[PDB]
């Protein structure tokens, strides 16, 4: 019985890493995107830019 | 870590920002002295007529 409630608790951390590392790199990649946007927001504050650049 | 990662790019777009104020700046700067050159035959044609 104590065996059966630690492989289901083995089952369950398999697929608790699988979404965990999945919303990581995705999440990694929207910081990237996030500062690069701000970045390009800091260029906006540039204040020789024509309307057309 | 990432906190340090977005300020560096920020400072260093920032940095090219001050660039951008010196180029304008000095352009103003340049028309600026033919101008003045400008005035001052001016006012020495005054001083002769």
């Amino acid at each position: 019985q104590a065996q059966a409630q630690n492989s289901q608790y083995a089952l369950a951390r398999t697929f608790a890493t699988q979404k965990v590392s999945l919303e990581e790199s995705v999440l990694s990649q929207v910081t990237t995107a996030i500062q690069t946007a701000q970045e390009k927001i800091v260029y906006a504050g540039n204040g020789t830019l024509s309307d057309d650049d | 870590a990432n906190r340090f990662t977005a300020n560096i790019k920020g400072l260093t777009q920032a940095s090219r920002n001050a660039n951008d104020g010196i180029s304008i700046a000095q352009t103003t700067e340049g028309a600026l002295n033919e101008i003045n050159n400008n005035l001052q035959r001016v006012r020495e044609l005054a001083v002769q007529s």
